[PDB]
């Protein structure tokens, strides 16, 4: 996560995020499926969450 | 890792009914199901329906004390492990026979008052919590 927050990152509905994520993860890293419903929880976990809108 | 409630194979894991399956080398057989469920996990649950049949049963709580190695401060539910709770504490036979005392208790205190059933102590806590989860995972 802070890897890809680090290279590729600089009402944020996630979506853009969640499927960079994902397509970074099923690429970059291996291959797997990367169910999200809580990757949002996970996203505000890491660094980007100060800059981060937390509602929709 | 999150998971899925099927929303079948759940109703005869509650339902006081009588539910039938099969073991390896033998026939199939059918049982009443005596039990008391109990799950956990650090990952929220997945309730694909809304209807009143599955959200008549489950009770949901979120506990609120955590344990770190430093007791941070500003933080009354912040506390310090015991590795003793584990390692020891747990194998010694005088601490399971109070802990089966304790139960033994709760268990006459149940009987005595709020006759048996358990759908009659009220637990506001648990209702409005269980209110608020249902209010989530409502898509």
């Amino acid at each position: 996560l802070h890897r890809f927050i680090t290279e590729r990152v600089v009402v944020y509905n996630l979506s853009e995020v969640v499927t960079a994520y994902a397509e970074w993860y099923n690429t970059n890293i291996n291959v797997k499926r990367h169910i999200a419903l809580e990757l949002s929880q996970e996203l505000e976990n890491s660094v980007l969450e100060k800059y981060l809108q937390w509602s929709p | 890792k999150s998971e899925v409630l099927n929303t079948s194979r759940l109703k005869e894991m509650v339902n006081p009914g009588d539910v039938t399956a099969r073991e390896l080398n033998q026939k199939q057989e059918s049982f009443q199901m005596t039990a008391t469920m109990v799950a956990a996990s650090n990952y929220n649950f997945i309730i694909d329906t809304t209807d009143h049949g599955t959200w008549r049963r489950l009770r949901h709580y979120r506990s609120k004390v955590k344990f770190c190695h430093n007791p941070d401060p500003s933080n009354p539910y912040e506390k310090k492990e015991d590795p003793r709770f584990i390692h020891e504490y747990i194998m010694d036979p005088d601490c399971q026979n109070a802990f089966f005392s304790i139960l033994v208790y709760f268990w006459e205190k149940l009987q005595k008052e709020y006759n048996g059933q358990i759908k009659k102590v009220f637990c506001p806590t648990i209702e409005s919590e269980t209110e608020a989860y249902r209010k989530s995972q409502d898509t």
